[PDB]
RNA sequence: AUUAGCAGUUUCGGGGGCGUAAUGCUCUCAGCUGAUUCUCAAACUCUGAA
RNA sequence: CUAUGACUCUCUUAAGGUAGCCAAAUGCCUCGUCAUCUAAUUAGUGACGCGCAUGAAUGGAUCAAUGAGAUUCCCACUGUC
RNA sequence: CGCUCAUAGCGACGCUGCUUUUUGAUCCUUCGAUGUCGGCUCUUCUUAUCAUUGUGAAGCAGAAUUCACAAAGUGUUGGAUU
């Protein structure tokens, strides 16, 4: 961060306070934007999965993502053309950091506005995760494999803790395996909504595909 | 300690102070020489970034807060955001060393830049030479105060410069209108006052008589010719002061 | 005859009495260097003519 | 300046090569002048509704 | 304080200085009444630049 | 700076005063005092003066002489030390009263040395030697 | 609280080749609505901890 | 506004710093700026002075004579070093 | 960035550290009193080596630099102003 060193923000502790109607000084996350690549690209067209995920609970920055995102960001003509790219980080800021500023920073000593009153100004805005919780994904085409884990080996450096990759054995932003993910098409039961898929619905809807037919179509 | 007591004074003076006086009370806030001016041209950075201490005090030195009642009383506010941000915009600031050195270096500039109109040409031009005029400011050893605004530098230069020596300059085209046949003797008049071209002569119509007179005393000499012919009339300008005509030695 | 046609920078001197004198050392680099622009004016006398 | 309020860029709007103008161009036997733009009277009533 | 530009007429007001003149005097022919009305010369001369 | 000592330095330092010491010009220059602002070579400890040469170059001033030559620190040369000195040989020269004169930064005195130069400063800087007709 | 595309649209917002600008075709934007997904909330919870 | 703010207009609390003077033993910012004095000067002295927060018997301004008075600079008998 | 060239030399955005030579946070010890600051004096000590020596690099032709290591054995000044 710009007024600490991250030092202080690497474990998780104290309660959750966030961009709310009781704070409100709360500076804006330093990513609003979490996606890169190809977001038309379908759930079909891209069926390979790595993930980024840390081993120890930790207070991810805001700029850390952010940084973190720039790596695979410039891993992209490397990797070889934007087109066969998707990420979504999955892990959003939403906390804020308290910050009690020590008003001496050239001299002169408080004993009056100390550590009386001596809450913290919300400077800082933060993400939690655990030890296995996601913290970078990657969709693509099965071409690429060696390039992203290279995105995510630089994004490694860029975080905070002993993190790890691991490759889904899913199509990438999907419940479904492969074994499965060809059953659906090759039965032809799947239902498509761009990016994501649906499934028809027998065991995930009955009172509402009793004596219906359109949910068959 | 027996009777010698490490006292070292009351808390360390070593920020800016921005005092401001309204309602007849000293108000002030805890920044940085260089962070105030920085907001106060331009570099709207944090709030509480450019003030080391976002709160207002009374006495910045003594270490003594103000009464929230007193703020209400003067600037109508309670909230010290608001407050905070007014002390930075409209209270007295103290500047570091380099920013002296800045301001100083802009007033300067803008002695030599508002004194390139009336520019220092050498033996013919060469109509520019704005770097000399800077460079001759101070071979004259010449106090470039940041106090006074630069065009009243720019009059007290000039004069110094006459007795450099390289003589006053400050010429510039009034095309006075002149009517009725008045205007004929007025021309006659002002020939050895000031230079005389694109003249006509005229008793049914206008007179269109392009002088080269003072700019930097224009507005007086307008005056003082309108008097002399007797009767009302206009005699239009440039702006203040240009260099279309000469300024080698005149 | 110049080897490679119009090289030329156009300089100003320091302090206010040595103005002329730039001009007059201007007439002895004439007769030391064929070129220099100090006979008939287009660019001005305070301006160098080299190859 | 006010069509430097649009801003011409550091590097592209004020190149190194096209700085030959500040102390490469003082040069006049025969002609360099440059004169101050607009002329409409005093400076209280050059632009008074304009 | 002018209704409109001209040259063609007059009230007394305005500069237009042109080549008549100082050549020789009052202008017939081309216009019925020499110029010496419309936006005054100095001005003129810097808007040429300026556009 | 300069430097060029000798063959030997000629030996051991010797002074008639160090920093803060007058002596005359003897120079056609029209320096007319040379105060000593310090010495070269003079690498110096804790509290010591930078002590005047025997015959060495120092860093000095012209205090009282011409306006022109006054103020601007100057590379001189001493040549008499009136507080004595044992050379290489059994002799003690002594002076009247301290004298250099101010020189170049090659060492080279100006115009001609006026009055006695001792011979070690002579051998050490030849053109001191070559301007002057005493080098005793 | 808050990210992502997808769908039905929009003479009810706007601009392009066609067309009355088009909201019609073929492109992108804006707004609405419908189906999904991201992350989630000490001062929230349909649910609930010896 | 080319402007130091002469001058006008207004507001409070009546008047609104005049003549003088000044980074003064009075000026925070401040080692103010310019100038000199020096090899080099947060020191001194001349000048400048929108003067944090100068100023007219709270007495203002200057200054001969005087001073175990405060500061500086130079000659000044060179064991302070 | 550095002609070329990520890491000769630097090195954005970001992360992990040491340190107790800044100052704050602190109030554990001392108010039946540790004599407060500075400068002179002097030893000893640490290395995060400025020089030195022996080395390795370089965008090191040379001189001149720049970077690294071993290494604390020895050296690390005279003034003006405060």
């Amino acid at each position: 961060m710009g007024r600490r060193p991250a030092r202080c923000y690497r474990y998780c502790k104290n309660k959750p306070y966030i961009k709310s109607r009781y704070c409100r000084g709360v500076p804006d996350a330093k990513i609003r934007i979490f996606d890169l690549g190809r977001k038309k690209a379908s759930t079909d067209e891209f069926p390979l999965c790595v993930h980024l995920i840390s081993l120890e609970k930790e207070q991810l920055s805001s700029e850390a993502i952010e940084a973190g995102r720039i790596s695979c960001n410039k891993y992209i003509s490397k990797t070889g053309g934007k087109d066969s790219f998707h990420m979504r980080v999955r892990v959003h800021p939403w906390h804020v950091l308290r910050i009690n500023k020590m008003l001496s920073c050239a001299g002169a000593d408080r004993l009056q506005t100390g550590m009386r009153g001596a809450f913290g100004k919300p400077m800082g805005t933060v993400a939690r995760v655990n030890i296995g919780q996601i913290i970078f994904s990657i969709r693509t085409r099965d071409n690429m494999l060696a390039n992203v884990v290279e995105a995510l080996r630089r994004s490694s450096y860029k975080f905070p803790g002993r993190q790890k990759i691991v490759v889904s054995k899913k199509w990438g932003f999907t419940a479904y395996n492969r074994e499965a993910y060809q059953k659906l098409k090759a039965d032809g039961r799947l239902m498509n909504d761009g990016a994501n898929v649906k499934v028809i619905t027998n065991h995930g809807t009955l009172a509402q595909y009793a004596k219906d037919i359109a949910a068959a179509n | 300690m027996s009777i010698f007591t490490p006292t070292n004074q009351i808390r360390l003076t070593n920020v800016a102070v921005v005092r401001m006086k309204r309602a007849g009370k000293r108000f002030e806030i805890a920044c940085y020489k260089n962070k105030v001016v920085g907001w106060r041209s331009g570099v709207e950075k944090d709030l509480d970034e450019v003030l080391q201490t976002h709160s207002v005090f009374v006495n910045v030195s003594k270490g003594q807060v103000a009464k929230k009642e007193d703020l209400i009383s003067a600037f109508g506010t309670d909230d010290q955001t608001e407050i905070c941000k007014q002390i930075l915009t409209k209270g007295e600031v103290q500047v570091s060393d380099k920013e002296r050195h800045t301001q100083l270096e802009q007033m300067f500039r803008d002695i030599a830049t508002i004194v390139a109109d009336k520019c220092v040409n050498p033996e013919t031009k060469r109509p520019y030479t704005v770097i000399l005029i800077e460079r001759a400011m101070k071979d004259i050893h010449y106090s470039v105060k940041t106090n006074k605004s630069t065009k009243q530098q720019a009059l007290e230069v000039i004069k110094q410069l006459k007795e450099k020596m390289k003589i006053e300059r400050a010429h510039m085209r009034l095309r006075f209108i002149l009517p009725v046949n008045e205007g004929k003797k007025l021309k006659e008049k002002l020939k050895p006052l000031i230079k005389v071209i694109e003249s006509e002569d005229y008793g049914q119509q206008l007179e269109i008589v392009c002088l080269i007179d003072p700019g930097c005393f224009r507005e007086i000499d307008e005056l003082i010719k309108k008097e002399t012919k007797g009767k009302g009339s206009l005699e239009v300008l440039n702006l203040k002061d240009v260099e279309e005509g000469d300024e080698k030695f005149e | 005859f110049e080897a490679t046609p119009i090289v030329r920078v156009a300089v100003e001197p320091k302090h206010p009495s040595e103005m002329p004198q730039l001009v007059k050392g201007m007439k002895l680099l004439n007769q030391a260097d064929p070129c220099v622009q100090i006979l008939i004016q287009e660019t001005g006398e305070h301006v160098l003519v080299t190859a | 300046e006010e069509e430097y309020l649009h801003f011409g860029e550091k590097a592209d709007s004020e190149n190194q090569a096209r700085k030959y103008m500040n102390a490469v161009r003082k040069r006049k036997g025969l002609y360099v002048e440059e004169k101050i733009v607009e002329h409409a009277e005093k400076q209280r009533t050059l632009s008074k509704n304009k | 304080n002018e209704t409109c530009s001209g040259g063609n007429e007059n009230q007394e007001l305005q500069d237009g200085c042109s080549e008549a003149f100082e050549k020789r005097t009052s202008q017939k022919g081309e216009s019925p009444l020499t110029d010496c009305y419309g936006p005054f010369s100095g001005q003129l001369i810097a808007t040429m630049k300026e556009a | 700076m300069s430097k060029a000592q000798a063959v030997g330095s000629n030996y051991r330092v010797s002074l008639g005063l160090p920093v803060g010491a007058v002596m005359n010009s003897a120079d056609n220059s029209g320096a007319k005092n040379l105060y000593v602002i310090a010495v070269k070579g003079i690498k110096g400890r804790l509290n010591r003066l930078p002590s005047a040469g025997v015959g060495d170059m120092v860093m000095a001033t012209v205090k009282k002489g011409k306006p022109e030559l006054r103020k601007k620190v100057c590379t001189g040369l001493v040549v008499r030390q009136r507080k004595h000195w044992k050379r290489k040989d059994g002799v003690y020269i002594y002076f009247e009263d301290n004298a250099g004169v101010m020189c170049n930064p090659k060492g080279e005195v100006k115009g001609n040395i006026l009055g006695p130069v001792a011979k070690e400063c002579s051998d050490l800087w030849p053109k001191v030697a070559t301007n002057a007709g005493t080098i005793v």
